[PDB]
């Protein structure tokens, strides 16, 4: 049986994650572009 | 070269606003803590929850706005806003009090991030971490105040409101509840934090008035170069002048340093430590020996009597307003008054 | 067969003045509350 | 020299010693809990298991032994009220006994480390540095661990190899050591269900036996070996520390809200089942039930026992305590004796009144009564001179049902507002005050001072966690920092990345 | 009143009287002592990171300090990189004399107010 | 419903003279 | 880059501030909050 | 050193130190039972907490 | 008895400032 | 030294900086003013216009009493209102 | 030369121009009446 | 007035027994 | 048994008061050689 | 709290014991 919080706790479960996602994702992009120069 | 080691070097990058790994729990929490606060000081009403305004937009000024707390009937729920008690509707999540554990809970974590981010940023610079030690007594306060001392108590209700006003009443619940001016663990917080204010003024007040004179002008400021080898001020002149004035002074600046750190920051941890007594009314409330004798002795008297009889008023008159779901009805005949007033 | 990790240890005047201070205040503050 | 502070880093590159150390702790802890349980049992009185609990008492170890099976004492009681039983060897004095021996044997293998620290055991073959492997440890020992919490949850709590644990119905009259069957469902996970308990240990036990393996048989990568310092034992401690604190609030909360393992005849009730009137509720369905089997009020208040009527009491509440009010419940409020019965209050116009209850945030509270609507119908008066709903002009009356004074009446208003000070309370007991010389005054519970002790360490551990945590990862500057440290590290602008002196221009 | 309980008396009083709580200069006191403390703290915070390496690991590092030597004993070139980069170069301090003058006014000025 | 229109109205105003009185000065950030 | 001096932007954004926070203090005492 | 029977029985179990995994080994593997641990624990704490209520779990002392 | 406990810690302390005092250590100049 | 951006003093002074600026401050203050003058802060929020506190004829205030039912009790006092 | 969109514009702007957007908002309530 | 008569003994050892441990590291400080 | 209140704190410091004394004495005397 | 007097100064002076035989000054000749 899935409950309607169940329900709910699935969606901030998934929410997180793509905003988690997103996040390092974005950080991941800028800092492949933008490197740090060593001599 | 991963592309951990590629994430690490920008987020370590010198800018104006240094990021960091804290960074990603940082700046979004203490971000949404704030705006939480400043959006539901704006615009949100404590209506459904305490009977209260307490916005601007309800027509509240800086000093009586609130985020405040949510109902006593909500429990120590987190209140999330896909819960089962807003079931993600925003303006009802906003009429329940949701706001209060959004803005306690991204608080929480955005101290966190603060406490890693002086970890993070002592160790690049090649600095001892006793910055984010001293940060443990502001944390230490945040937990026990607005976190165990609800968690003790029948929920979140009772936890601190977010506003000005809000805190002072919150301040008065606490003498005429907990008694908590009576309380060693507070006596302390106060001795270390006045101690503290008392170790700034004295110690920025000695510099000040046994500086060396380093240049020509009458504004000393100027004569000061912040890579010189030299003390800018005398800890021998200052140091006779407080041991002749005061009867002991410091002799040595690195105890003296630690010892500012020390007071503040232990009076804070020992203040905490109350806060998580009163959790579970395990108050100062009472002496006894002062209350048997009290009982027999009709002209016994003393302050503590009496600010016994300040709490008893506190309690009776402030109770039906400020704890609503209670239903407490008491009619003026049960009223605790003297004389006249 | 002796340990060659001991180390001496030190607590010099002020310390002890320091200390004995903390905990004359501690008992004049807890004192009324051991009573009670 | 050292610090007064310092005093105990000399163990630090000393394995044996430091054994030796945390030896002599552990024969002080044991030996604290022999001495705890046999001064417990000198003083401990076992006469009435229902209005003289435990938990009454100041009793703090005794319910620990008796949450996994011990309840009897060797001098013939059990704490279920049960006499002539034999408890056999594991009786509280048999425990409180092991205890103490133990405490003695840990004590002398303490001076053999302590003398014969040079063991050849904690030297590197390599180097002959002392040197400890610490990701193998935590392998052994994580390995261990899992066989006792499994063999913990598999044998003693079923009831295969062992007693079981300390199981009730949910108003605490009636419990006692059952075996426990796991609950496999997601029950298991209700805090209520003891079976949970039970099944937690066997899959947490396995799990644990599985990575104890992986432990002992898989080196940790270089990358973590390095960010954790993990050829430092500090690292452990800051780590075990930080464990330690998230266990410390774990069992404060769950002790103050309740669960299977914190039953509330061994431990009282919470604050939160005077807040729901959880225990008024229950009596009041059992009467209305009695009422419908058509007894009189007399004969249905008759068939509540005294101990769910004595749940339904403030004095029991461990949220009505002080900081610095010491010693049992009992020290307080009295031996509770019997319960008078409850009291059914009128006014003279025939109407039921209800006191209004004390809750736990009030050390005193007035007297008002309503009717079932919640009209104030009746008060003691603070300024007399206009009230209009003292006791004497409503003619308010008292008259009990069940306990010691079921059937009476009393009219007098100096008595009817005596009982109805004592209403603010819940239910009214005859207490015995002068065996104790009790001064009137409600003390915490075990519940109360096991929460209080344990939040209080727990936020301490936090400190020494951030503590033993920023030596661990700054142990390079501890003692200062380079005294010929480049200013182009810490001015702005020089270096592309902060603290890597490889991004320089 | 000259005693402990008494000085509470004196202060509930006080609130119902006046609203102090309430009134500005009573809210710079307020921000007078925690500030002051607060600063406090991270002065000595501040500086205490970043005592130069004097000592060894096994003695008090207030040892590294010697009465009346001329030498600075802490690096405030580092407490100020340290703390520019903790919020930001220009909200940090760069001038010793500046700093303490800060230290000293802000309490005390916080206290004026009050009293 | 038109309030959700009005009160997003003048900000989009905002970001279309800002991204045209910087859309050069920001194309450079090219390589 | 430069070509307006800074102390008339000053001038200016104090003058705006000093707008807005007296138009605050106006509505302490007119409309909601005013007591009337 | 003093070498005994029991230091001779034992000493494989103590004679590692400093071994490493090269690289980062087992780290992303870690990352995952982490990642379950704290949607587990998320789960214990939002059941206890009366947040996620499922069928059959009645958080109350009346199981 | 606690009357002459509160006076004999406070007059403890007392004599403490004496010594604090008038007994210190020296603060020397090298 | 500079970690490499455009100091402020030199942006602010800048003419191209207040011609951007010019219109975007004063269209967020415009917008910010629209929010509450087309009333829409109040529904968004949940916020009681100065109507809508009490019912004409009630002084109790409408206190949400159940965790549960909550946001189902405060659906009800805004019906027992029209 | 220097860069316009950099980490520090997008920090000041992500408090900036909600302020101003609460500033007007809060302005249009001093003339809200009862 | 009717104080807990173990009110004495427990102030007696707080103020006695770290006191003493004070004085014990201080004295064997000095003897060397 | 009902004995006299003070003989706890009499023997407490009874014991303890010598008894520091000669561990002053003795720590102090290991630490000069 | 007189048995537990009794049963504390009679500890003592057992842990002394072994002290004095197991931990006591060598005696050396000459
Ligand atoms: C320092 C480092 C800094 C780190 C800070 C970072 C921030 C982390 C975020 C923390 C999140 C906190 C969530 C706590 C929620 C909570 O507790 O929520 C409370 C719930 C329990 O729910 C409460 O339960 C109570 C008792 O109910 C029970 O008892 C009743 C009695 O009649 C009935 O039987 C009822 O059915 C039954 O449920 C009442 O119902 C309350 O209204 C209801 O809120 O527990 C639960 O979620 C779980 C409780 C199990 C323990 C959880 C561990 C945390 C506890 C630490 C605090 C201990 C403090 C004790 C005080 C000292
Ligand atoms: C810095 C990050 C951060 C953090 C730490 C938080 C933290 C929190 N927020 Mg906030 N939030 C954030 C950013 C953040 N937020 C942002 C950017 C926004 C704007 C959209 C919001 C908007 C927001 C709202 C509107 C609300 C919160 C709420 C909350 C709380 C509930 C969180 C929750 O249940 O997540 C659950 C989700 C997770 C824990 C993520 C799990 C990720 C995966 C699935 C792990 C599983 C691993 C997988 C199985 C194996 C793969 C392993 C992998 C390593 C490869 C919590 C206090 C709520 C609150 O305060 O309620 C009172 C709430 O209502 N947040
Ligand atoms: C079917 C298998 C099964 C079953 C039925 C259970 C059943 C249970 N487990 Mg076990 N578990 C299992 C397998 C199983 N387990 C396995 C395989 C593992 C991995 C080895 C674990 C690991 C595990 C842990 C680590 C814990 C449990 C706990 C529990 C209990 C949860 C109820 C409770 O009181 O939670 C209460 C506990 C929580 C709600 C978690 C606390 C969450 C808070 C937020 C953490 C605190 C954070 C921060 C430090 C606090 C700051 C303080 C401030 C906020 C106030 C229950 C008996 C919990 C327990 O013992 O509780 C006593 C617990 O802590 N389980
Ligand atoms: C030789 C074995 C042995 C046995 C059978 C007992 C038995 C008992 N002791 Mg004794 N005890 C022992 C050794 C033993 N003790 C030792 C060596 C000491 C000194 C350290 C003590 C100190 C001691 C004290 C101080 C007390 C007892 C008490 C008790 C009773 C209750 C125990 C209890 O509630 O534990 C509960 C224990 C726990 C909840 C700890 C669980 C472990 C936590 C969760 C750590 C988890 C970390 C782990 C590594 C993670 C694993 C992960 C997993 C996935 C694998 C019981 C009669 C109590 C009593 O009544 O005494 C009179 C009491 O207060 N004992
Ligand atoms: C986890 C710890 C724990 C807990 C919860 C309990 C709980 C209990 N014990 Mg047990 N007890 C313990 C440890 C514990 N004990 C230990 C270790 C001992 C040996 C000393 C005893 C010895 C003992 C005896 C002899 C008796 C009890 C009794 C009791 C009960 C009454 C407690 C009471 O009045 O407290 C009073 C508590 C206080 C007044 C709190 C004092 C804390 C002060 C404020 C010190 C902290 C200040 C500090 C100096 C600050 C310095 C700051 C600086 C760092 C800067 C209660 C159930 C009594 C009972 O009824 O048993 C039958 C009883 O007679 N216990
Ligand atoms: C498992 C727990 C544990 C362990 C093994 C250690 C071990 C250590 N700590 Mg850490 N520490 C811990 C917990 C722990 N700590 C906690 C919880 C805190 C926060 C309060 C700290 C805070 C802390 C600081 C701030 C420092 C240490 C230091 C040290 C080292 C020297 C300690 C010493 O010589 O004390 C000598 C202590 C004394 C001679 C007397 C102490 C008297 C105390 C105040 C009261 C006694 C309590 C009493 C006996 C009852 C026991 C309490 C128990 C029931 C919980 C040693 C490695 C020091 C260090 O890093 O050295 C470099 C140091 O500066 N610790
Ligand atoms: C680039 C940098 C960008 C900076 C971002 C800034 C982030 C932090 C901002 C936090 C500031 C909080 C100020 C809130 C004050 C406020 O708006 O008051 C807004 C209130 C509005 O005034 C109220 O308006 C109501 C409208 O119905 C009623 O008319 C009330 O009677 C009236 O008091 O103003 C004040 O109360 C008076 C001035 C307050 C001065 C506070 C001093 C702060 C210390
Ligand atoms: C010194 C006393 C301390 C009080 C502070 C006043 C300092 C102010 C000061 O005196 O410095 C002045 C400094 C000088 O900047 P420029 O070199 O660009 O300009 C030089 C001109 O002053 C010459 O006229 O300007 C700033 O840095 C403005 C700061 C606004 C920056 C807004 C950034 C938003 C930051 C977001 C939060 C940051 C992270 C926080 C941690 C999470
Ligand atoms: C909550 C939430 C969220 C978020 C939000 C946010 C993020 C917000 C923001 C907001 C903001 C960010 C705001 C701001 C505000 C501001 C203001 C309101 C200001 C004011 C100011 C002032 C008033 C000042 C003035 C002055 C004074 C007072 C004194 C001195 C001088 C001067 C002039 C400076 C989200 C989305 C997730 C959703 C969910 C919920
Ligand atoms: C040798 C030997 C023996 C014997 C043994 C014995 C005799 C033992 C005992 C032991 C014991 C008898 C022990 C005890 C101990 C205890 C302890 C360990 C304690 C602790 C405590 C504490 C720690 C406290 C603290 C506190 C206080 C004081 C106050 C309040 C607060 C607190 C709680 C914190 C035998 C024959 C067997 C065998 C052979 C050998
Ligand atoms: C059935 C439940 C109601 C409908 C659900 C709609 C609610 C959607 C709101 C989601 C907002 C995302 C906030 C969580 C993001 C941050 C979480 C984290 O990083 O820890
Ligand atoms: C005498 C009547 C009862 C029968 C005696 C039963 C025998 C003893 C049972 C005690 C079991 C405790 C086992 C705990 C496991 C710990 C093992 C270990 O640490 O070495
Ligand atoms: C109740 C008695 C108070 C406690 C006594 C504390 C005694 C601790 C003293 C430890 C000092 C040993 C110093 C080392 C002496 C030998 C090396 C020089
Ligand atoms: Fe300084």
């Amino acid at each position: 049986t899935i409950t309607p919080s169940l329900k709910g706790f699935f969606i901030g479960l998934l929410s997180g994650a793509v905003v988690l996602g997103l996040t390092f994702a974005v950080l991941i992009a800028i800092s492949q572009i933008d490197k740090v120069q060593r001599s | 070269r991963g592309w951990f080691d590629i994430l690490d070097d920008w987020l370590k990058r010198d800018r104006f606003v240094f990021v960091g790994w804290s960074g990603i729990l940082l700046f979004p929490c203490a971000y949404l803590a704030l705006g939480g606060w400043l959006t539901g000081t704006t615009f949100v009403t404590s209506w459904y929850t305490h009977g209260l305004a307490s916005s601007y937009l309800e027509g509240c000024n800086f000093l009586t706005v609130a985020v405040s707390t949510p109902a006593n009937s909500m429990g120590h729920s987190l209140l999330l806003l896909w819960g089962p008690e807003a079931q993600g509707d925003f303006t009802r999540w906003c009429q329940l009090g949701g706001l209060w554990t959004f803005i306690a809970l991204h608080g929480a974590f955005g101290l966190i991030g603060f406490m890693l981010r002086q970890f993070e940023i002592a160790r690049l610079v090649g600095v001892r971490p006793y910055n984010a030690i001293a940060f443990s007594a502001p944390i230490a306060v945040f937990v026990s105040v607005f976190l165990i001392y609800p968690l003790g108590q029948s929920s979140w209700f009772f936890a601190p409101s977010f506003g000005v006003a809000a805190i002072f009443r919150f301040l008065l619940f606490f003498q005429g509840f907990h008694n908590w001016t009576l309380n060693p663990f507070h006596m302390m917080g106060v001795a270390g934090v006045l101690g503290g204010a008392l170790l700034c003024a004295i110690h920025g007040a000695t510099v000040e008035n046994t500086l060396f004179q380093d240049g020509e002008g009458a504004s000393t400021f100027r004569a000061f170069n912040p890579t010189q080898a030299e003390e800018t001020y005398s800890m021998v002149t200052a140091n006779r002048f407080w041991s002749q004035i005061f009867g002991i002074a410091f002799s040595n600046k690195r105890w003296l340093h630690f010892f500012m750190l020390f007071v503040p920051v232990t009076g804070l941890w020992m203040s905490a430590i109350g806060v998580v007594g009163l959790a579970l009314n395990l108050r100062s409330y009472d002496f006894i020996s002062q209350e048997i004798r009290a009982a027999e002795d009709p002209e016994f008297e003393t302050f503590y009597t009496k600010n016994l009889l300040l709490n008893e008023g506190i309690r009776a008159w402030m109770a039906p307003q400020d704890q609503p779901h209670e239903n407490f009805v008491f009619p003026e005949e049960v009223l605790p008054r003297g004389n006249a007033l | 067969e002796p340990n060659p990790n001991r180390q001496p240890v030190e607590l010099n005047r002020t310390s002890l003045y320091l200390g004995l201070l903390l905990i004359l205040v501690l008992a004049l503050l807890f004192s009324s509350y051991f009573f009670n | 020299g050292l610090p007064w502070y310092r005093v105990h880093t000399v163990l630090i590159n000393d394995p044996g010693r430091l054994i030796a150390a945390h030896l002599m702790h552990t024969a002080l802890v044991a030996g604290w809990a022999g001495s705890m349980a046999l001064y417990e049992l000198a003083t401990f009185d076992p006469s009435d298991p229902v209005l003289n609990p435990m938990w009454r008492q100041g009793m703090f170890v005794l319910p620990f032994m008796a949450r996994l099976g011990v309840t009897g004492s060797w001098s013939g009681w059990s704490i279920t009220g049960e006499t002539g039983i034999d408890p056999g060897f594991w009786s509280f004095e048999g425990v409180a006994l092991a205890h103490i021996v133990l405490s003695g044997l840990l004590f002398l293998a303490a001076c053999w480390h302590w003398v014969y620290w040079d063991l050849e055991l904690f030297r590197d073959p390599r180097t002959g540095e002392p040197a400890l492997d610490l990701p193998k440890m935590f392998g052994i020992h994580l390995f261990l661990a899992g066989l006792l919490c499994f063999g913990f949850g598999a044998f003693h709590l079923t009831g295969l190899f062992g007693p079981g644990m300390w199981v009730s119905d949910p108003y605490g009259l009636t419990g006692s050591v059952q075996p426990v069957a796991p609950e496999w469902g997601p029950d298991g996970f209700n805090p209520y269900n003891p079976g949970g308990v039970v099944a937690h240990h066997i899959a947490a036990g396995i799990v644990g036996i599985i990575a104890g393996l992986f432990h002992i048989l898989v080196r940790p990568p270089q990358r973590l070996y390095k960010a954790l310092r993990m050829g430092n034992i500090e690292t452990v401690l800051s780590s075990s520390i930080a464990a330690v604190f998230f266990a410390a609030f774990v069992v404060a909360g769950t002790m103050w809200y309740g669960s299977a393992t914190t039953p509330i005849e061994l431990f009282g009730p919470t604050r939160y089942q005077w807040d729901s009137s959880y225990f008024q509720q229950e009596i009041n369905r059992r009467v209305q039930a009695s009422l419908a089997s058509g007894a009189t009020l007399e004969e249905a208040w008759s068939a509540i026992p005294e101990k769910l009527a004595f749940y339904d009491y403030i004095g029991n509440n461990p949220a009505k305590g002080g900081l610095f009010r010491t010693g049992p419940m009992n020290k307080g409020d009295g031996i509770a004796q019997a319960w008078k019965g409850h009291a059914v209050f009128r006014n003279k116009e025939g109407e039921e009144l209800f006191v209004r209850r004390m809750p736990a945030f009030f050390e005193s509270f007035p007297v008002i009564l309503t009717d079932k609507n919640g009209v104030v119908k009746a008060d003691i008066p603070f300024r007399r001179a206009e009230s209009k709903y003292s006791f004497e002009q409503q003619g308010v009356t008292v008259s009990f049902y069940g306990g010691e004074l079921n059937g009476q009446t009393f009219t007098d208003p100096p008595t009817v507002k005596s009982y109805a000070r004592k209403a603010i309370f819940g239910e009214i007991f005859e207490f015995d005050t002068e065996t104790l010389n009790s001064d009137g005054i409600f003390r915490t519970s075990p519940r109360g001072w096991f929460t209080f002790a344990h939040a209080v360490f727990a936020l301490l551990f936090f400190f020494g966690h951030i503590w033993h945590g920023a030596r661990t990862l700054f142990r390079d500057v501890f003692s200062g920092i380079d005294p010929e440290l480049s200013p182009e590290q810490v001015e702005w602008g020089f270096y592309q990345k902060v603290g890597d002196v490889t991004t320089r221009r | 009143p000259l005693g402990i309980s008494g000085t509470f008396n004196f202060m509930i009083v006080f609130q119902a009287e006046h609203n102090i709580l309430m009134h500005p200069f009573h809210q710079l006191g307020v921000a007078g002592v925690f500030g002051g403390a607060l600063f406090c703290a991270m002065h000595g915070s501040l500086v205490t990171s970043s005592l130069i390496r004097e000592t060894t690991e096994t003695e008090s590092a207030n040892y590294g300090y010697k009465f009346g030597q001329e030498e600075e004993t802490y690096n405030i070139v580092a407490a100020h990189g340290y703390f520019g980069r903790l919020i930001f170069q220009y909200a940090s301090f760069n001038n010793s004399r500046s700093l303490h003058f800060f230290l000293a006014a802000w309490p005390v000025v916080g206290v004026w107010f009050t009293a | 419903d038109w309030r959700v229109l009005v009160v997003l109205l003048p900000v989009l105003l905002a970001a279309g003279w800002a991204v045209r009185n910087i859309l050069p000065y920001a194309v450079k950030q090219v390589q | 880059g430069g070509r307006i001096p800074l102390w008339i932007v000053a001038t200016v954004a104090g003058m705006g501030v000093i707008v807005i926070v007296g138009l605050f203090f106006y509505g302490a005492y007119a409309g909601l909050g005013s007591s009337l | 050193a003093r070498r005994t029977w029991l230091g001779d029985i034992l000493r494989p179990l103590n004679s590692e130190y400093g071994k490493v995994a090269p690289g980062w080994g087992t780290t992303p593997l870690m990352a995952v039972f982490m990642g379950l641990f704290l949607v587990f624990l998320l789960i214990i704490l939002e059941i206890y907490n009366s947040t996620l209520i499922l069928d059959g779990v009645n958080v109350s002392w009346k199981a | 008895m606690e009357t002459i406990t509160y006076v004999f810690i406070f007059a403890c302390i007392i004599a403490l400032f004496f010594f604090a005092i008038f007994f210190r250590e020296p603060p020397r100049i090298t | 030294g500079t970690t490499g951006e455009r100091p402020f003093s030199d942006i602010i002074t800048s003419v191209r900086y207040w011609v951007i600026h010019s219109i975007t401050i004063p269209a967020l203050f415009i917008a910010g003013w629209l929010f509450v003058s087309t009333g829409l802060a109040y529904d968004v929020f949940g916020t009681p216009r100065p109507d809508s506190y009490y019912a004409q004829e009630q002084r109790s205030i409408p206190l949400v009493t159940d965790r549960f039912e909550a946001k189902q009790q405060v659906e009800t006092f805004l019906e027992q209102l029209k | 030369s220097y860069p316009i969109f950099t980490v520090r514009w997008v920090a000041v702007h992500t408090l900036a121009v909600p302020t101003i957007f609460f500033l007007g908002a809060i302005a249009a309530m001093q003339f809200i009446q009862r | 007035m009717e104080v807990n008569q173990l009110g004495l003994i427990a102030t007696a050892l707080f103020v006695l027994v770290p006191s003493v441990f004070l004085i014990i590291l201080y004295v064997q400080t000095e003897s060397q």
